[PDB]
């Protein structure tokens, strides 16, 4: 499968209005050499996406999130797959590709009683302490810490694109705006401005969090490149016995 | 080509599709400025993206996007519109349309109105076909009202019988007669499906006649009177009252038919006074008895393939006629310089009666523009999607030669070089036609695809020979995708040790057929013996293209490998047909044996949905002991309506299919006892 | 119902185009080359990777919060590319830009490529024009200053930084190339001195003219500041990739080899 090879395909794979969902295997199909992909847990924490692929011949592990599946949101379960799997590729010199699509975490008492915060905090160390190469690709949104907890630009990330329909916020536009402009009582004119303001890559783009926004078509060949400038990435961190993981 | 003389600087088209990309691109070839309307989900689509500007006509569906007759006008007053096309379908022969352009200063690019009022109905057209020396269809003339009428009609016009109601059409409301008590079975048969479908009850009795090749006449007509005959095509073969492989050139007829086919729709032409391009469609028999079935006040869907023996373009010639210009030639210069046949590409699934259409994105889309004597009209693109709303289309695919046989040739070519991943085709089907004894000899018919598979197409029937070059090419696929995987790079760590393996000991199951396989590889050329024959098949081996050119034996083949899986499962297209194979190590062949098989709970009583498709009509309860051949369900799907029957009596035990509802594919809905 | 696309294209064309087409002209007019055309021309055809595209200023004071200072890609030119086939990393400053003088983000641009190529090891070559330091920025500038300084100097005989100075540096855009291993000037048309020769006529009451304070001749002949001298923009390039051949990549890797015939 040659390096340079467009997928058009992946140009309208995301729908123009957000409540819609799509396939990320699909993406993945489209991106990796030969569409092939080897799945791990297939069947279980269906809203999240792990398995080994390839790119130019060499072997990568591919995580992202599933909207068809709890909207791609963020549970104990996807958590815990997510994290081990980051944690074998980095131990065992493997790059990570990562496909962002997440609203946040999924909320209920159910999730607070099972200990969500440590399986949050154990996927985001698995994210933050790999130290081979980690390329992210934001397609749709990444709202609030779990924005973080997907390998972004601060967790030493080597390279992030976001595709034009990204958008990064701090959280949802009607809830920012409800929690900002309470005093203001206004929610015509402030919503637009949040919405044509802020629900955008822009923000992120400007403040350097994202290296650039790349046209979906040329994704694969924006990646393939990349591989092969951090096939000699080397990285130093304070001497330890081993570190203590959230678990 | 020539921009010298004053023409449009605006057009706005109506219509979707790969016309509208056609219509755009011969617009552009004569520097003219193009706009394009499209509803919300067409907004990604190719003709929007190729034309200059595009304006949002409504939501998705076509009731309230192409057929928002109001949103046009608003479109075309927002645009500074100088004319309008139609293409076909939709508004293209709509009378509301055609007087509230005139009513503007925009000019609609077609027929004038009073060609539409003609050719509405039938019995309109009838009479004035009768009037103008044009031999017609035998029969009473007249609304029929009474059953007993209808059946004492029948009896003196002849013993077949064909009701199709007046206006309409469209591959709807003709029913088939033989008796008197059936003549009144078909009237009020008839009568009902016309009070469903439109209410005008106005249904024709006339003489059936048997094997009616479907024939047709290109007429082009200007404001000046002059009109010619564009030769002739020939779109016999259709499933469901529609065609799907046609052909400019008729084998069937000669010369003096042709010229007098071409003189008697020219004088009809003048009778209707039509200065516009147009069909004129004729049923002739095995004995040459030319019947005139219907004209059409609208471009055709196979015009390509008659604009590419006389060499010219038609929607050029359309424009400027809609201009004023008089027409630039005579009718000896329509001339015939070869041979056109050209297929319809859809997005159907053959083995369910002859094509049921289905939905999905295009993964992967490549067209054969290479291969000569090729011409490809779609309006899709990789990633373009087929939702449940517009016409199941893909694409077009005309061949052009110098003979029947050579062009034959390079369209079976372009069906095996043309992928599409994502979505079901027809290939196979189109495939077969094209490749039938009977078709390449000339002896077709309009029931040709009816009786050539009384029950229903199955795929490529292999011959002996085939079917050993077909699983050779599927060994040495397995054995190259094997020696692949065992290249590695330099470790200097762990050095790899290569296996020896001089021949590949294989089982191949095929259907419900093990052979024996051994495979031996000497650089790029294989040597694989199936069941003691000798093959030797020689390609690239460039195991990552969608198609692969092989070599069996001297004989050239193309193939694309749909699939395969680690377990043995490998699908792979050879001749137009997907083939599902198992290869086997004869080891793990042998050891297969002492396996258990796993327990299928599908043993029939499970009535899933063979669509996805809304549900219109239920005909099934908890608790009903219906019998075989009973309608389930009525499902709509994008213009067309399926109502699947029950293969076997059982009593119902629970019903999921809730009225008003979508279902996607495999629905279980009906499970019967 | 969303123009991001739209804007997305405009804010890529603007950034293309720099500071300004009359500008561009004007900074034509001087016998100089554009950064973009200058990266366009240094590395190989069809091989230039940039970064940070849509970043511009933070600065909200002295009227800079206008839309009339908002550049995308803020005076600097940031990104990777090939020499002969060797990974190399490239910054160039734009002069159209506030006069290629430094801000907050152009220092982050800077060092975003330098820990890059530190990180994979490869070399650095800065392309150098600016002014000086954005007055009106603040202390920002001279913290940036400050971290292109920290950076130079851990990357020192780890990864090989070339400077080549192409236009009038001045006030602390100095330091950096006098921190590098090797720093080169074109002749006729870059500067190189700390301060200006109007504040050395105001202190020290003395008349001189740029060219003879701090231009190519009087620092490749008698002060020792630069290692070689060349005609013109195109020549020094050429020159330039001439001259990377010769080096390795990292300290990590031996002398290159050539094929010897
Ligand atoms: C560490 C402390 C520091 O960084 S000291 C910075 C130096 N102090 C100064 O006052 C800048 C003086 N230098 C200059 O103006 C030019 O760079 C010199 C070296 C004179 C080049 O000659 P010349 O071709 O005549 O310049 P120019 O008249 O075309 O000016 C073009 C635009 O460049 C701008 N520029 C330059 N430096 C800065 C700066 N530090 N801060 C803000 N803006 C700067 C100027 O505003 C000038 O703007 P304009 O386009 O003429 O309107
Ligand atoms: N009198 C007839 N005898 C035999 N077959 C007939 C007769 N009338 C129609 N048919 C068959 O029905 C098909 C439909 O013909 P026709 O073109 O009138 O249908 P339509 O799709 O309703 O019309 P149109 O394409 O003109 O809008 C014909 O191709 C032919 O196979
Ligand atoms: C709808 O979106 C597409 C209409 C396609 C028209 C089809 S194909 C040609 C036949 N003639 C006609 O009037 N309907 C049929
Ligand atoms: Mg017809």
């Amino acid at each position: 499968d040659p390096s340079d090879r467009l997928v058009p395909e992946l140009d309208t794979i995301v729908p123009l209005e957000s409540t819609k969902a799509y396939n990320m295997v699909d993406i993945i199909h489209s991106v990796v050499d030969e569409r092939e992909f080897f799945e791990i847990m297939p069947n279980y924490a269906k809203n999240i996406i792990v398995g080994f692929a390839r790119m130019n011949g060499r072997t990568v592990g591919i995580v992202g999130n599933q909207p068809k599946v709890a909207s791609g949101c963020l549970d104990i379960n996807s958590s815990v797959k997510g994290a081990r799997f980051v944690r074998f590729c980095d131990a065992f010199n493997i790059p990570l590709i990562t496909f962002v699509d997440v609203p946040g975490f999924l909320p209920g008492t159910a999730q607070e009683y099972g200990g969500i915060i440590r399986h949050g905090a154990k996927l985001l160390y698995a994210f933050a302490e790999a130290t081979v190469p980690k390329v992210t690709v934001i397609t749709r949104k990444a709202y609030g810490g779990a924005y973080d907890v997907m390998s972004s630009k601060h967790l030493c990330g080597d390279t992030n694109y976001a595709w034009p329909t990204a958008e990064i916020a701090v959280m949802g536009a009607k809830g920012a705006v409800e929690i900002i402009f309470k005093g203001h009582e206004n929610v015509e004119a402030a919503q637009a401005e949040y919405i044509e303001k802020f629900a955008n890559p822009f923000p992120a783009a400007v403040r350097g969090f994202v290296d650039d926004i790349i046209q979906p078509s040329s994704t694969r060949a924006r990646i393939c490149c990349d591989l092969d400038v951090l096939a000699s990435k080397k990285v130093q961190r304070p001497w330890r016995k081993h570190a203590n993981i959230p678990l | 080509y020539d921009p010298n003389e004053k023409t449009f600087d605006k057009i706005l088209v109506a219509n979707r599709g790969e016309i509208a990309c056609r219509v755009i691109r011969t617009c552009k070839k004569m520097g003219i400025k193009t706009v394009a309307i499209h509803s919300d989900v067409d907004a990604s689509s190719v003709h929007v993206k190729m034309a200059d500007e595009a304006v949002c006509v409504g939501p998705a569906p076509t009731s309230k996007s192409y057929l928002n007759m109001d949103a046009i006008m608003e479109a075309i007053k927002k645009t500074r519109a100088q004319a309008v096309h139609p293409g076909y379908g939709f508004l293209s022969e709509n009378k509301e349309f055609a007087r509230c352009l005139a009513a503007e200063d925009v000019v609609f690019i077609g027929p004038d109105t009073h060609a539409i009022q003609a050719m509405g109905d039938k019995i309109e057209s009838k009479l004035l076909a009768k009037k103008a020396e044009v031999n017609t269809i035998p029969g009473f003339d007249g609304v029929v009202k009474d059953a007993e009428e209808a059946v004492r009609i029948a009896r003196e016009i002849g013993y077949p019988v064909m009701i199709k109601a007046s206006a309409g059409g469209g591959g709807k409301g003709m029913r088939i007669a033989w008796d008197d008590e059936e003549t009144r079975d078909g009237f009020r048969l008839s009568s009902q499906e016309a009070a469903s479908s439109f209410g005008d009850d106005r249904l024709l009795i006339e003489k059936f006649i048997d094997n009616p090749r479907h024939i047709e006449i290109q007429v082009l007509g200007d404001k000046h009177g002059n009109a010619l005959w564009l030769n002739e095509r020939e779109c016999s073969i259709q499933r469901r009252n529609q065609k799907v492989v046609e052909e400019a050139p008729s084998i069937f007829l000669d010369a003096e038919t042709r010229r007098a086919m071409g003189e008697q729709a020219v004088a009809l032409a003048r009778a209707v006074k039509y200065s516009s391009a147009g069909t004129v469609e004729f049923l002739v028999d095995s004995k040459k008895n030319f019947y005139f079935l219907e004209m059409n006040t609208r471009l055709q869907v196979e015009h390509p393939v008659t604009e590419c023996i006389t060499g010219l373009d038609l929607v050029q010639e359309m424009i400027r006629v809609a201009k004023g210009y008089p027409l630039r030639h005579k009718q000896a210069d329509i001339r015939i310089n070869g041979w056109a046949v050209e297929c319809r590409v859809y997005a159907e699934d053959p083995y369910k009666s002859f094509g049921l259409p289905s939905i999905g994105r295009l993964s992967q889309y490549q067209e054969p523009l290479h291969l000569p004597g090729v011409r490809v009209d779609s309006g899709i693109q990789p990633g373009s999607d087929i939702s449940i709303y517009y016409d199941p289309m893909i694409s077009k695919l005309i061949t052009y030669g110098s003979d029947r046989t050579e062009a034959l040739k390079r369209m079976a070519d372009a069906l095996d070089n043309y992928v599409i991943r994502g979505v079901t085709h027809n290939i196979a089907l189109l495939r077969e036609v094209i490749i039938n004894s009977r078709f390449v000899k000339g002896d077709i018919s309009t029931k040709f695809l009816s009786d050539v598979y009384p029950d229903g197409f199955k795929g490529h029937m292999l011959t002996k020979s085939e079917k050993n070059q077909l699983l050779a090419i599927a060994s040495s696929l397995f054995v190259a995708f094997q020696l692949r995987a065992q290249h590695f790079q330099e470790n200097s760590r762990m050095p790899v040790i290569k296996p020896d393996i001089a021949n590949w000991e294989l089982s191949v199951k095929l259907h419900d057929k093990v052979h024996t396989v051994v495979a031996s590889n000497n650089g790029s050329v294989f040597s694989v013996e199936v069941d003691g024959s000798k093959l030797n098949v020689t390609s690239t081996w460039n195991l990552a293209s969608p198609l692969l050119s092989v070599s069996v034996d001297g004989t050239q083949r193309t193939v694309q490998c749909l699939s395969r899986e680690a377990g043995g499962n490998m699908s792979i297209q050879f001749l137009g047909t997907v083939y599902k194979v198992n290869i086997l190590t004869r080891l793990a062949a042998e050891l297969n044996k002492f396996m258990l098989e796993k327990v299928t709970e599908d043993t029939s009583s499970v009535l899933r949905s063979p669509m996805p498709g809304v549900v219109v009509a239920v005909s099934v309860k908890p608790g009903d002991a219906v019998a075989e051949g009973q309608e389930i369900c009525v499902i709509e799907a994008m213009k067309m309506q399926n109502s699947m029957t029950a293969g076997k009596t059982g009593t119902v035990k629970s019903v999921h299919c809730q009225a008003g509802d979508t279902v996607g594919e495999g629905d279980l809905l009906v499970e019967l006892e | 119902a969303t123009s991001v696309n739209e804007r997305i294209e405009n804010k890529r064309r603007t950034a293309l185009l720099g500071g300004g087409q009359r500008r561009i002209d004007a900074q034509h007019k001087r016998g100089k080359l554009t950064a973009r055309e200058r990266i366009s021309l240094l590395l190989d055809p069809g091989s230039f990777v940039e970064s940070d595209m849509f970043v511009e200023h933070r600065c909200a004071d002295f009227g800079m919060a206008a839309d009339k200072n908002k550049f995308p890609g803020d005076s600097v030119v940031t990104g990777r590319g090939r020499i002969n086939g060797r990974l190399v990393y490239v910054f160039s400053q734009d002069f159209t830009v506030f006069g290629g003088s430094l801000s907050g983000a152009h220092a982050q641009k800077i060092c975003k490529i330098m820990d890059q190529a530190i990180t994979v090891g490869a070399p650095v070559i800065g392309l150098n024009d600016s002014g000086g330091a954005r007055i009106q920025e603040g202390v920002e500038s001279l913290a940036g200053y400050a971290d292109i300084f920290l950076r130079n100097v851990t990357a020192s005989g780890v990864i090989p930084q070339i400077s080549l100075i192409m236009g009038p540096c001045a006030g602390g855009a100095v330091y950096s190339p006098a921190l590098t291993d090797f720093t080169f000037m074109v002749k006729d048309t870059s500067y190189l001195f700390i301060t200006g020769p109007d504040v050395v006529k105001s202190v020290t009451n003395e008349d001189v003219t740029q060219e003879e304070l701090g231009g190519a001749k009087t620092h490749t002949t008698m002060s020792g500041v630069a290692h070689r001298a060349f005609e013109n923009d195109v020549d020094a390039l050429c020159n330039l990739r001439d001259f990377f051949n010769y080096l390795p990549l990292s300290s990590q890797d031996p002398a290159p080899v050539r094929e010897c015939h």
